[PDB]
C-alpha cells in the first residue's frame, strides 16, 4: 500500500534514470 | 532551481512544469525580426504605413498594416 | 401647461401600471404547513387511556419533540382534548424523509436543488444543524458586532 | 411594530419575579429573593429557556399581520434607491472613427468617495465632441445627491476622452423606507379603487410616475386656477416630477394616458405642473462644542434636506418655522438663537393651493463656547428655477 | 476666443487625423491630384453611334 | 493487474503532487 507507493516511486525513479542512461 | 545529476523524475518534471511557461507564452507569437517584401505603400490614413509579402504566408494572403 | 384630458376606457399605460393586489403564498405563518405527508406513509393509531402524543412520538419516532409533526399531521391542537377512542395519524420514521420534496429553483448563480417540506419535518431534519453545511453557519455570525440604537 | 405584548419578556425582571413568586406561593418559608444570590443559578437557568420561549410568543399578532400584508397583498420588501444623474463626457479632438464609452464606466467626485457608473455603452459618432449617458450610483442612500459639475474624476483613461461631467443634479437618493412608510405603501394599495376625493393624490406621486414624484389634486379648479369660480365635474392634477421640478409635458401626457380609463364618465382632467417656492433660511445657533462646526453644518444640511423632501412636504401648506427649527435641533449638539426664513421670522404661507416649497439657501453662523464664530454659506439648488 | 486661440496658433499641418483605437480603420476622404499627364491634349469619346 | 495498474497510477500521482508540495 504505502510500501509498494514508495516500492513504485524507486522503479519509475530508477526507470528513468535508465531512459538518461540509454540516450544519446 | 538547480536541478542536478542527483534527481528524481519527479522533479525533473516539476522543473519542467514550472520552466515551461515562456515557452507557452510564445506559442502563436512572432520571435524573431523577419524580412519582407514591400507590396502595398499607399496608406488611406495618411500615417506611412505599408504592407508587406511575409514568407510566413507565402505570398497567398495579405498582411496587416506595418507603421515606420 | 395645462393639458385637457377626456374619459378614456382602455389605455396601455394603465396596464403598465395596473395591477396590484397579488395573492401569492409565500413564507409565513399560514403558508407553513401546506405540505402534506401522503396519506399512504402514515399509521392509524386509536387514542387510549394513557396515550400522550410524547408517548406517539417516543415510541414512533423515536424523539420526544417530534410529537409537533404528529400535531401537523393531523391539525390537532395539543392542549386540546382527544377524545377515548379517536383515530390519529403517526408519521412512520422511515416514510419521512419522502415527504420531502426535492425541485431546481433558477438563480443567476445557478441550479440549485431545494428540499420543500412542512416546517416541522424540516427542523426535526436539520436537528443539530448535520444538514447545513459549516459555510452556512458561518456566514450567519459573520455579522457579530450589532448596531444597536441608543436613547 | 406598535403591537400589544402579551407577556413580560425580560430576562432580569423574570429572574426576580420568579424569586418573589416564589416566596409568595409558600408562606414565606423561602426567603432567598437576592436576585444575585444562591437561587441565581436556578432562576437563571429557568429564566433563559422563559425569555426565549416568550420572546417569540409575543410575535404571533405582527407575524400574523405581516402574512396577511404579505401573501394576499404581495407587497415588495423596498431596499432603496440608486441616485441617477445624466453625464456629458468629452473628447480632446474631432476623430475620423466613432468614440465608445463602455458600459459601467465610474466617475467620481472630487473626494473620491461617490462613485457613479454609466448605464450603457456611450457611442459618439466621428465627428462630434461631445456625448450624453446616463449614470447611476455605485449604493443606495441620499449622500449621493449630488449637485450638477460635481462628479468629473475618473480613473481608466480613454483615448481622447478630454473631459466629464453631469449636467444634472443627481436625484433619488433613499437609504429606504421607515415601518410607517411601508404602512402607508401597503394600505394605499387596500384603499385606491376608483380614485375619488384625492386618491389621485397617491395614484401619481409614487405611482405611474416614478418614485421621488409629487402630485395634488384640486377638485372644481378650472382652467384658470381661481378658487372662487368652482366647475363641477372638474378635477386639476398639478405635478412635480421624479427629478423636483415642475413636471416636463410628456410626463403630463404620460400621466393623463394612464390616467383616462379610471376618471369617471363625462369628468373632465386638467393636469398641469406643479409651482415651487423658494426658501432661503439664515441660522444663528450656540453651539455645545460636542460636534466640529463642519459636522453640524453638515448634520443640519442633512436633516434639512431630509425636512424639504417634496414627499415629506404637502403642496401648498405653510412652512411652521416652529417645524423647521424643531427639524434642525433633532440633530442635537447645538442651541437655536435665531433663525430667519425668506427675510422674516414668521410662517411662511404658500401663495396658492398648489405650490411646493424647496430650500435653496442656507446660511449658518455658529458660536461655540470659547466665543469662535464659524460663518458658512450653502446653495443647494442649482439656479433660482431648478 | 479667437484672440486666445491666436496666441498659441502654429503652423504645421498634419498628414493623418486621429482615431480611438488601433484596431478600427478609417478611409480617405479627398480626392488630391497628384500629377499632370498633359496640359493640353486633344480626346475622343466612344461607345455613340459605334 | 488493471486493479494494480490503477493503484500505481494514483500512487505515482500522489508522489508527484507530493512533489508539488515538497519543492519551494
Amino acid at each position: 500500500p504505502q510500501a509498494i507507493a514508495k516500492q513504485i516511486a524507486d522503479i519509475i525513479n530508477s526507470q528513468w534514470q535508465g531512459t538518461l542512461t540509454d540516450y544519446a | 532551481m538547480i536541478v542536478d545529476e542527483f534527481s528524481s523524475v519527479y522533479e525533473c518534471l516539476l522543473y519542467c512544469y514550472k520552466m515551461v511557461k515562456r515557452s507557452e507564452q510564445l506559442n502563436g507569437r512572432r520571435v524573431f525580426p523577419i524580412l519582407s517584401v514591400v507590396t502595398n505603400n499607399n496608406d488611406p490614413e495618411g500615417r506611412r504605413r505599408v504592407k508587406i509579402a511575409d514568407p510566413l504566408f507565402g505570398n497567398l494572403i495579405e498582411s496587416n498594416w506595418i507603421r515606420p | 401647461t395645462t393639458q385637457e384630458f377626456l374619459s378614456k376606457n382602455k389605455t396601455i399605460e394603465s396596464e403598465l401600471l395596473d395591477l396590484l393586489i397579488k395573492p401569492n403564498t409565500d413564507d409565513s405563518i399560514l403558508t407553513r404547513n401546506k405540505q402534506a405527508i401522503a396519506d399512504r406513509d402514515l399509521f392509524d393509531i386509536e387514542w387510549e387511556p394513557g396515550q400522550s402524543l410524547n408517548k406517539l412520538a417516543t415510541e414512533y419516532l423515536g424523539d420526544s419533540f417530534a410529537w409537533q409533526i404528529i400535531a401537523d399531521a393531523n391539525g390537532i391542537d395539543p392542549t386540546k382534548e382527544i377524545d377515548i377512542g379517536a383515530g390519529l395519524k403517526v408519521p412512520d420514521q422511515k416514510a419521512l424523509e419522502n415527504s420531502i420534496k426535492k425541485f431546481i429553483v433558477n438563480s443567476p448563480t445557478g441550479k440549485q436543488l431545494i428540499s420543500d417540506a412542512k416546517q416541522s419535518i424540516l427542523n426535526l431534519i436539520g436537528v443539530g444543524d448535520s444538514n447545513t453545511e459549516f459555510s452556512k453557519t458561518l456566514k450567519d455570525c459573520i455579522g457579530k458586532v450589532v448596531n444597536f440604537s441608543f436613547d | 411594530l406598535n403591537a400589544p405584548q402579551l407577556v413580560v419578556d425580560d430576562y432580569e425582571q423574570l429572574i426576580i419575579d420568579s424569586l418573589v413568586h416564589t416566596n409568595v406561593v409558600s408562606n414565606g418559608e423561602f426567603t432567598d429573593l437576592d436576585a444575585s444570590g444562591f437561587m441565581r443559578p436556578f432562576a437563571g437557568t429557568m429564566a433563559y429557556a422563559g425569555s426565549e420561549l416568550l420572546y417569540k410568543a409575543n410575535l404571533a399578532s405582527i407575524a400574523a399581520a405581516k402574512s396577511f400584508f404579505k401573501n394576499v397583498l404581495g407587497v415588495p420588501e423596498d431596499t432603496g434607491t440608486k441616485a441617477t444623474t445624466t453625464l456629458q463626457f468629452g473628447l480632446s479632438a474631432s476623430l475620423s472613427t466613432d468614440f465608445i464609452v463602455p458600459i459601467n464606466f465610474q466617475v467620481s467626485d472630487l473626494s473620491g468617495t461617490l462613485r457613479f457608473y454609466t448605464i450603457g455603452n456611450l457611442v459618439i459618432p466621428a465627428g462630434a465632441t461631445f456625448g450624453t449617458i446616463e449614470a447611476i450610483a455605485e449604493d443606495i442612500g441620499e449622500k449621493y445627491n449630488v449637485s450638477a459639475n460635481f462628479i468629473d474624476q475618473y480613473s481608466t483613461p480613454l483615448t481622447y476622452l478630454q473631459y466629464v461631467t453631469n449636467i444634472r443634479p443627481a436625484t433619488n437618493g433613499r437609504s429606504g423606507e421607515t415601518i410607517d412608510n411601508l404602512i402607508e405603501r401597503c394600505a394605499q394599495i387596500i384603499r385606491i379603487r376608483n380614485p375619488v376625493s384625492a386618491l389621485d393624490f397617491e395614484q401619481l406621486a409614487e405611482l405611474t410616475m416614478g418614485e421621488g414624484s409629487r402630485c395634488k389634486a384640486i377638485g372644481l379648479l378650472g382652467i384658470n386656477k381661481i378658487v372662487t369660480d368652482p366647475q363641477p365635474g372638474v378635477v386639476h392634477l398639478f405635478l412635480l416630477d421624479v427629478n423636483g421640478n415642475p413636471a416636463d409635458p410628456v410626463t403630463i401626457s404620460t400621466v393623463g394616458a394612464t390616467l383616462q380609463p379610471r376618471i369617471m364618465l363625462g369628468t373632465r382632467l386638467l393636469i398641469s405642473p406643479m409651482e415651487v417656492l423658494n426658501i432661503e433660511l439664515e441660522l444663528i445657533a450656540l453651539s455645545d462644542s460636542s460636534k466640529t462646526f463642519q459636522q453640524l453644518a453638515d448634520d443640519i444640511l442633512e436633516a434639512l434636506k431630509v425636512f424639504f423632501n417634496p414627499a415629506n412636504l404637502t403642496p401648498g401648506e405653510p412652512v411652521l418655522i416652529e417645524e423647521v427649527k424643531f427639524a434642525i435641533r433633532s440633530v442635537g449638539g447645538l442651541s437655536i438663537s435665531y433663525l430667519q426664513m425668506n427675510d422674516n421670522a414668521i410662517n411662511i404661507p404658500m401663495p396658492n393651493q398648489w405650490t411646493i416649497p424647496r430650500f435653496s439657501y442656507i446660511g449658518f453662523e455658529l458660536t461655540d463656547s470659547e466665543g469662535t464664530v464659524y460663518r458658512d454659506n450653502v446653495v443647494t439648488v442649482t439656479n433660482p428655477e431648478e | 476666443l479667437a484672440y486666445y486661440r491666436s496666441l498659441e496658433a502654429g503652423s504645421d499641418f498634419q498628414a493623418s487625423a486621429p482615431k480611438d483605437t488601433t484596431n478600427n480603420q478609417y478611409a480617405g476622404k479627398e480626392y488630391k491630384t497628384i500629377r499632370t499627364l498633359s496640359n493640353s491634349t486633344t480626346a475622343s469619346f466612344y461607345g455613340y453611334n459605334d
